[PDB]
């Protein structure tokens, strides 16, 4: 059957009065950890990238993730080290604010990688991503 | 190019220069 | 083709059994 | 227009094209030899009038040059282009290999 | 009314019966209250002095 | 046209002028600085 | 004898290809980032491409070879013009030496920004995405030359009057986040 | 979080009615405006003094009944939708306001430009000098500039639209909910800023 | 400009240089035949109240009525057929593009 | 059996444009055709596929039943939830809009039980009729043309009518089935054909369909290689498959655009969008102005007044002071600077009233593809913002220790997100499921 | 192969070469400081500079009179014959 | 349609003129869409250089043995094979002293003949030396 | 070149042209029948409009020929084509 483009879906995000940003839909911070574990333990790879605060990812000091800025990765300075397949691979990002992870995941799309999904060190620690202690 | 109203009017030599074909 | 439509646009009065009958030989002969 | 000036106050001749075609065809010719070699030669009247007798000019197809043996000389004119047309649409022809894998 | 002026500054206005401002009260006016090295020049009776 | 596109990369080649010629040791390990400073300094032919 | 000399070791790629294989060609178009027009490459480019400096005589093996061999092999004379060019390729290698360093010691202590371009370039390009968190002459002279430059053009008074220290705030209300409005 | 310094020269304010400007704001809202403006505001009736009760409701200016008698109450979703609303208003504003300046090059005195403007520089000059982010698929030339885009020199204008009209319900008090109209001026300036 | 001979280049091609009609071909060829009395070889068509003309020799000195200026050319725009008020054609062309050429 | 025709026929009664419930019923009809019929009720038609062998002629004659698709939900449906077999091979038809024909044209494996074999083919003329000639002919004909289908988005060429054109394939692909509802998945045209405005149809078939063709056409070509031969493929649709396709056509333009128009209304009704001595002189409208009064001073002014306000400029009739300006002003209710008329808009502060979101409409155009990007565009938010919002009265809930949500709506939402054949976007799936793991609703 | 490379993260910056296209004494005095500070005095002369926000400012200033083209440092390291163990701090050192 | 009529009427450069003026507004985009490009780019050691690359086709450039490189792997993999060539790479030029505790019977060339003198070079057209080693210093 | 009087009388014209004769001479076969001195003097062109058209000016316009690259290549390309009869 004929394939409905994915863009298409975009043109809900020109709603004036309903807009994603401008009484919030992100729905990406919290979604259900049981399923992280199943992705985590199939995939089994650095795919999460922390955008924080230094002295917030030193006091949650998450190994496996790798640490960036949100302005560095809007700017594109980390074309090389993101994963090179926009389609196949799916990230997930790790940030305090709701604001700095979705602009963070803003600019994944503005880069093509439209598989990123948002979590917290609380989901990350209960799912066992991060095995704490 | 071609001068507008304010540019003076200036009558330049004939370029005698041989030129070659303009072939297509 | 064209001719013929346009003919029988312009003209209006004629009747279908001539369009018909050589079309149906066609139908007979060709396939 | 075809315009030239004489001696005598307000001679100012201005004729057709027409009126010196029905007057004598070989001058256009030779008006427009003229034009394109004063083009380059204007400086001096050997090299702009010495190349002009070169041209055997003839208005029917009659001439007495045939012992001179004139070869057919060809030229083609610059004004010969392509414009980009729209691609046209065939048939593509299969392969058996390409068809199996 | 179209200039900020404090209430009191408005009481001021009345007291002095001015109702309007002279051409060069009002080009002068916003440029002093922006701290700015003006030179007020105009007519004599055109309102300078206010 | 004088309104050429081409990198201008191109307009400094360096296929001539490689770190061998200003470092004569540079493909080896050791690093030496062999280089003509300016062209006031020259003893002649 | 003769040189065929293309760079400094007289090695190139290899330039016939195997017996019967399809050979390689050039690029006839410039480069251009556009589609349109397409337009074939002049000589200039071509001098260019092939490692010229666009003339016969300003780069590449026309310069660099020697113009004369005595017969028992006994080579040229170092002459002035020669240690003037070699003198302009060590000062080419040397500028670009120096700005690399110049990169590597900024991007040490810091003071490379994580946000592209400048001050003006943010305010001048749209397709910028936006990012939310001795003497005195010269130096005067610097002061001046920046203020002409800087700020082209100012918001009319009737939006913000720029004397009461009034300015926009900016408004992507209507922007989107794809950048083929601006590069289509 | 501003300095104390700065502070001094603002005080809050609470809008009664939508007023726009880089010191305005929307019926209900609650923002640090300068002395002067708000003293303007609060003595012409459009602001109120931020009290606890009046955050949490207000009464505002109806249009159509000229009087204050719609009361409000301040909610997040009315918070939202208010700022959007505020948001469009002050687009639309902007680009229906004051003229729109173009510097370019033009070999002698001629009456067209050297090199015709697009979509994209206009929306480059929109967002220089009005602080506005635009797609230039929004941008529409007029029946003679669908060609080649703008090209005389001195005045034009193009027709802008904006989708976002009967969703927020501002038919009403703009004059046309559908699109605006952009004028441009488009000029000769030297050389460093004509760059064309 | 003069770069040559009536036969390839028309009297109508000096003022290409300049913008508006002279670079479209005019409508009336008073060149052949009997001479003009004022030595008048082209005239475009009549846009509104006005209509340009080309003379013939030296240019004739004229004031133009719009800006007020003694003019020294070839091109003279006539009002209504009335030939004591004459423009230059840096008017002429001005007053077009403004859209004046029926009202001035 | 039941046909298209039939149900238009049926639905020709239902006044749409009175009553909502009346649209919701023909939509209901509509997706109950869609979903609860089996493509083996749905009518077929047969056809001919020839291929013809070059070498360096054979024909071979395959007899096809299509399925013909041209209908907006038809088309987005395809082969998902259907089965080709429970001499004559069956198929499915597909034609696209010259619009998404110019775009790369995408099909992907939706919920589909058999791997299918898919063949891209547009209409082809003889040399002798590309000619521009022929053209401007064909051109003229069918602007002339009084037949109800859109010339502009139906056959814009004229290939049912045109004796000379030929049906012919100009790429091949196959779409695999997920492993979830029973390699590829994905369709696109290559090589020739890639990127056109003629290919235009589509023959989804039995997999391998080509392949066990050209190997039963291929007898003499292992003696013919033994002592460098080319294939063609083309299709011929019979008259009464012609007949089909053109009465569909028809009923398309002539049907669902009004119906597409009543679901826009409604959309919007739904949203909340419904059509519709003085001192001071206040504006007033513009003069209705006569021919020569209309009629501009010059041809290039003629421009100027394309835009025009109908609405003339306020004034004052005299030189006062400022009080009685301000006093003038608070009578006639204007004002004079045009700065403050721009700054201070009568604007009524209210939010717009909106009723309730209609997920059964929502889920309807989605699985209908009627007016898909409208619908996103007025009720994705919406209805993102409202189940975010119960996702948070639920987790407050949880944390501490009647609903606004129908459970109905849930099941209805939770059907949607779980249907194969639709793409829902990652956002509101992981919400859908959230809420539904929150509120213990299966199903 | 759909992951985040891994291991140890280096920067790698720009440098710019940039061509004089047009005649820069016919322009202003502010426009010839800014291709004086540049390095560029003469039309068709071409300089080596770095990435730096000052030198991306001047060029922004007078990006209609240059041409400019981009190399990252190990663009530079293929270009000129460095391996790729020495960086260019130690180079700049070195030199006179 | 007399608007865009007298507007094509009037123009004030010819068609190469307009040709040209449009490939500088092509080259004045171009330098702007290059300086619109981040300051620095992260990348890794294994990975080539050219994998982070945000870019007339089916042609070879001129810069084609350099694309070679820059798709070709990188040699040094690890900052420990990094560390291991970069303690055994080592200057002479640098101003003080050097390590000699390696081998005793060696001597560096600087010690050997003073500093003020050089080993006779061939001058010829094929390599320069560098001349007036006393003016080579500040 | 010109088949009867004037220069619209072509005895070259354009297909769409020669589809309007075809379908004339059986719409209006009636007229055919009679030749009146009326149609004879009225046919005299001496009173039609004989003006240079922007393509007595530009040429031809330029339009595509038929290609035949789907030609099979001549066989027989050496030998010599005979007369018809
Ligand atoms: N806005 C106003 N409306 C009416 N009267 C005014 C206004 N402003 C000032 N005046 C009157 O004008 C008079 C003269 O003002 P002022 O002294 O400023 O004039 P001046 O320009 O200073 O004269 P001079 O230059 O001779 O000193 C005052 O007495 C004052 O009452
Ligand atoms: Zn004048």
């Amino acid at each position: 059957a004929q394939w409905v483009p994915k863009t298409a879906w975009k043109v809900s995000n020109l709603n004036k009065r309903y807009g994603p940003g401008y009484t919030l839909g992100y729905t990406h911070m919290v979604h259900d950890s049981h399923k992280l574990r199943e992705k985590l333990s199939s995939r089994k790879g650095i795919f999460v990238i922390d955008v924080r605060d230094p002295g917030e990812r030193k006091l949650n000091p998450v190994p496996r993730s790798v640490a960036l800025h949100h302005h560095d990765l809007l700017s594109g300075a980390s074309c090389p080290i993101l994963p090179q397949q926009k389609s196949a691979a799916e990230l997930f990002v790790l940030a305090s604010n709701e604001s700095r992870g979705l602009n963070s995941a803003a600019a994944l799309r503005r880069w093509g990688y439209d598989s990123v999904v948002q979590v917290d060190y609380n989901t990350l620690v209960e799912a066992g991503y991060v095995s704490r202690c | 190019g071609f001068g507008g109203f304010g540019m003076s009017v200036y009558t330049p030599k004939k370029d005698r220069r041989f030129r070659v074909q303009p072939l297509p | 083709d064209e001719i013929q439509r346009r003919v029988a646009d312009r003209t209006c009065v004629q009747e279908q059994s001539t369009r018909e009958v050589q079309e149906r030989w066609k139908r007979h002969v060709v396939p | 227009p075809i315009t030239w000036q004489t001696a005598y106050p307000g001679g100012k001749y201005r004729i057709r094209l027409t009126d010196m075609y029905e007057r004598d065809p070989c001058m256009l010719m030779w008006w427009f030899l003229k034009d394109e070699v004063n083009r380059h030669f204007v400086r001096k009247l050997k090299t702009r009038i010495a190349p002009l007798e070169k041209a055997w000019l003839y208005e029917d197809s009659i001439h007495p040059h045939a012992d001179k043996n004139p070869r057919p000389l060809c030229w083609t004119d610059p004004e010969v282009k392509g414009w980009k047309y729209r691609d046209p649409q065939f048939i593509r022809r299969w392969k058996p290999n390409e068809f199996m894998h | 009314e179209d200039m900020p002026l404090y209430p009191e500054l408005r009481s001021a206005l009345r007291q002095l019966r001015i109702t309007t401002p002279s051409p060069i009260q009002q080009s002068a006016v916003e440029v002093i209250m922006q701290r700015k090295d003006t030179v007020v020049a105009a007519p004599h009776g055109e309102g300078k002095t206010l | 046209r004088y309104r050429l596109f081409h990198p201008r990369r191109e307009a400094i080649p360096m296929h001539m002028c490689p770190a061998k010629t200003i470092f004569p040791l540079i493909n080896s390990n050791n690093l030496l600085v062999k280089t003509r400073n300016s062209w006031e300094d020259f003893t002649g032919r | 004898y003769s040189e065929a000399r293309s760079n400094y070791d007289g090695t190139s790629l290899p330039a016939w290809p195997a017996p019967g294989k399809k050979p390689t060609y050039p690029a006839a178009l410039s480069e251009l980032r556009l589609p349109q027009p397409r337009m074939r490459k002049t000589r200039t480019e071509w001098m260019y491409y092939h490692g010229h400096g666009g003339c016969p005589g300003k780069y590449g093996p026309s310069r660099e070879i020697a113009d004369f061999e005595y017969a028992d092999g006994t080579p040229a004379s170092i002459s002035g013009r020669r240690f003037a060019f070699k003198h302009h390729q060590d000062h080419l290698l040397v500028q670009l030496i120096r700005a690399a360093a110049t990169v590597e010691r900024y991007d040490a202590s810091g003071l490379l920004p994580r946000i592209p371009g400048t001050a003006e370039q943010r305010n001048w390009d749209p397709a910028i995405p936006l990012f939310l968190d001795g003497t005195m002459v010269s130096h005067v002279c610097s002061r001046v030359v920046d203020e002409r430059m800087g700020t082209p053009t100012h918001t009319p008074n009737e939006l913000a009057n720029r004397h009461e220290g009034e300015t926009l705030e900016a408004n992507t209300m209507f922007a989107t986040n794809d950048p083929s409005a601006f590069v289509s | 979080e501003m300095a104390p310094e700065l502070q001094l020269e603002y005080m809050p304010v609470l809008f009664t009615r939508t007023i726009l400007g880089p010191q305005g704001g929307f019926a209900g809202e609650e923002r640090l405006v300068k002395l002067e403006v708000a003293r303007k505001y609060m003595e012409a009736g459009h602001a109120v003094t931020p009290t606890e009760e009046l955050r949490r409701g207000l009464w505002c200016y109806n249009p159509d009944t000229d009087k204050y008698d719609c009361f409000i109450e301040r909610n997040e979703e009315f918070l939202d939708f208010a700022a959007r609303k505020r948001q469009w208003l002050d687009v639309y504003w902007r680009v229906n306001t004051g003229y729109l300046l173009f510097g370019r090059q033009s070999w002698g005195q001629g009456f067209l430009i050297n090199c015709p403007l697009r979509k994209r520089d206009v929306a480059q000059k929109l967002w220089e000098q009005y602080k506005v982010r635009i797609d230039p698929r929004l941008i529409e030339f007029r029946e003679k500039d669908r060609r080649t885009g703008i090209q005389e020199l001195g005045h034009n204008w193009c027709w802008l639209y904006l989708p976002g009209a009967e969703e927020l319900g501002i038919n009403r008090e703009v004059y046309d909910n559908k699109r605006v109209k952009v004028r441009i001026h488009v000029r000769k300036m030297n050389s460093m800023f004509a760059l064309y | 400009v003069q770069t040559g001979s009536p036969t390839h280049q028309r009297e109508y091609e000096r003022f290409h240089h300049l913008p508006g009609d002279v670079r479209t071909r005019p409508q009336f060829d008073f060149t052949f035949g009997e001479t003009r009395a004022d030595r008048v070889m082209f005239a475009w068509r009549k846009r509104g109240d006005l209509q340009l003309y080309q003379m013939s020799g030296r240019g004739e000195t004229f004031v133009c009525y719009r800006c007020g200026y003694p003019v020294r050319s070839q091109l003279v725009a006539v009002k209504a057929d009335n030939w004591d008020y004459r423009m230059c054609y840096r008017c002429y062309t001005n007053t077009v593009h403004r859209g004046m050429e029926n009202d001035t | 059996m039941k046909s298209v025709f039939d149900i238009a026929r049926s639905h020709v009664t239902f006044p749409v444009s009175r009553d909502g419930t009346a649209l919701r019923r023909v939509l209901k009809d509509w997706l109950d055709y869609t979903e609860c019929q089996s493509l083996q009720a749905k009518p077929a038609f047969p056809a001919e596929l020839c291929i013809t062998v070059h070498p360096s002629s054979y024909t071979k004659r395959v007899r096809l039943l299509l399925w013909s698709a041209v209908l907006p939900w038809e088309v987005q449906r395809g082969l998902s939830m259907s089965v080709l077999e429970p001499s004559i091979i069956p198929g499915m038809l597909f034609v696209m809009s010259p619009e998404s024909a110019a775009q790369g044209l995408c099909f992907w494996s939706g919920a589909i039980r058999q791997p299918i074999d898919i063949a891209f083919i547009a209409p082809v003329e003889p040399p002798a009729a590309d000619t521009p000639s022929f053209s401007e002919l064909r051109q003229r004909r069918l602007q002339l043309s009084l037949e109800g289908y859109d010339i502009s988005r139906f056959f814009p060429d004229g290939e049912l009518e045109s004796p000379t054109v030929t049906f012919a394939v100009q790429s091949h692909s196959y779409l695999d089935p997920f492993p979830d509802c029973e390699r590829r998945y994905t369709a696109t045209p290559e090589g020739v054909g890639r990127g056109n405005e003629n290919v235009r149809y589509v023959l989804e078939t039995r997999r391998n369909l080509l392949r066990d063709s050209i190997r039963s056409a291929l007898r003499e070509c292992r003696c013919t290689h033994g002592g460098d031969v080319e294939v063609t493929i083309s299709l011929t649709l019979s008259d009464e498959l012609k007949e089909d396709l053109r009465e569909k056509a028809r009923l398309y333009t002539n049907y669902v655009v009004p119906l597409e128009g009543h679901v826009r209304r409604h959309i919007k009704c739904l949203s909340g969008i419904s059509p519709h001595p003085p001192i001071i002189k206040p504006p007033l409208p513009v003069k209705v102005g006569t021919l020569a009064s209309t009629r501009p001073r010059s041809p290039m002014l003629a421009d100027e007044a394309e835009g025009r306000p109908t609405r003339l400029a306020p004034s004052v009739f005299g030189r006062h002071d400022a009080p009685a300006l301000q006093r003038a002003q608070q009578e006639c209710n204007q004002l004079i600077s045009a700065s403050a008329l721009a700054r201070i808009p009568n604007t009524s502060p209210r939010a717009p009233e909106i009723p309730p979101i209609d997920y059964e409409i929502f889920d309807l155009c989605l699985r209908l593809g009627l007016c898909q990007s409208e619908a996103i565009y007025y009720f994705y938010g919406r209805i993102m913002r409202e189940w975010s919002k119960e996702l948070r009265r639920l987790r407050a809930a949880k944390s501490h220790g009647d609903m606004v949500l129908r459970e109905e709506d849930v099941h209805r939402m939770l059907r949607l997100v779980h249907d194969p054949s639709l793409q829902v976007p990652p956002e509101l799936s992981a919400c859908v499921e959230a809420v539904a793991s929150l509120r213990k609703i299966t199903n | 192969a759909a992951a985040i490379a891994p291991g140890p993260y280096r920067r790698v910056g720009n440098i710019f070469i940039v061509h004089c296209d047009d005649h820069p004494f016919k322009h202003s005095w502010e426009v010839n400081r800014m291709l004086r500070e540049l390095r560029l005095e003469f039309k068709g002369q071409t300089t080596i500079v770095p990435d730096i926000p000052q030198v991306r400012k001047r060029i922004w200033r007078v990006r209609h009179i240059v041409k400019v083209d981009v190399l990252d440092l190990d663009e530079a390291k293929a270009l000129i014959g460095v391996p790729e163990h020495i960086s260019f701090t130690d180079l700049a050192s070195q030199l006179p | 349609r007399y608007r865009t009529a007298w507007r094509e009427l009037l123009h004030p450069l010819p068609v190469r003129a307009r040709k040209m003026e449009w490939l500088k507004r092509d080259a004045v985009e171009e330098n702007e869409e290059i300086l619109r490009r981040p300051y620095y780019t992260i990348k890794s050691y294994a990975l080539p250089p050219a994998v982070g690359r945000q870019e007339i086709r089916g042609g070879m450039h001129s810069s084609h043995s350099l694309d070679l490189i820059m798709r070709q792997p990188r040699r040094v993999k690890t900052p420990e094979q990094l560390r291991a060539l970069r303690d055994r790479l080592r200057f002479i030029g640098v101003t003080g002293p050097m390590p000699q505790a390696t081998s005793v019977s060696t001597k560096s060339y600087t010690d050997t003949y003073g500093s003020r003198l050089r080993p006779r070079y061939p001058e010829s057209w094929d390599t320069v030396p560098p001349h007036q080693p006393s003016r080579e210093l500040l | 070149a010109l088949w009867g009087w004037h220069r619209t009388e072509a005895k070259f014209i354009s297909r769409k042209q020669m589809i309007s004769e075809q379908v004339q001479n059986r719409v209006r076969s009636g007229k055919e029948l009679v030749g009146t001195v009326y149609q004879k003097a009225r046919r005299q062109p001496w009173a039609k409009y004989n003006g240079m058209f922007p393509y007595d000016y530009n040429g031809p316009a330029r339009r595509p020929a038929a290609s035949f690259v789907d030609a099979p290549t001549p066989t027989h390309n050496a030998e010599v084509c005979g007369t018809a009869y």
